[PDB]
């Protein structure tokens, strides 16, 4: 926001806290700024859909 | 490809393959970023289909 940092990953930039631990989602944006660890859930842009009944 | 083979069971291990490159390459941040903007633009959305 305005080329600056918010939340978890502002208080992280400005090195008032150095490591974060949570649900933060692996970006090209903030690993510009921040460095990640190899992930260990996947994630992504996902359907979901009513579970139909059987014909 | 073939429909005479069917995979069976459910996933385990779940891992990532990755590009693989000696320690001191300079090249492993530039590599990464783009590897990221090409996940996140689409292009391997593209060469998946
Ligand atoms: C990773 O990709 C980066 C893409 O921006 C790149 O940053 C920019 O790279 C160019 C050239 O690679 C630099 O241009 C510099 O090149 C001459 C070499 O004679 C320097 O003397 C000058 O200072 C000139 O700026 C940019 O400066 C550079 N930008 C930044 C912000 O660093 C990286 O260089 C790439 N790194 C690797 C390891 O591939
Ligand atoms: C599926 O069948 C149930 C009956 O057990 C019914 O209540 C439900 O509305 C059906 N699904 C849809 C999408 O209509």
């Amino acid at each position: 926001v305005n080329n600056v940092w918010n939340g978890m990953i502002g208080e992280v930039v400005y090195q008032r806290a150095v490591m974060a631990v949570g649900s933060l989602t692996i970006n090209e944006e903030r690993s510009e700024v921040v460095d990640f660890s190899v992930p260990f859930v996947e994630t992504g842009i996902s359907v979901m859909v009513s579970r139909s009944n059987g014909t | 490809q073939k429909c005479d083979l069917v995979t069976t069971g459910e996933l385990f291990f779940r891992s990532g393959f990755g590009i693989g490159m000696r320690k001191d390459s300079p090249w492993k941040q530039n590599v990464s970023l783009s590897i990221l903007k090409s996940h996140e633009n689409g292009f391997m959305e593209d060469l998946d289909k």
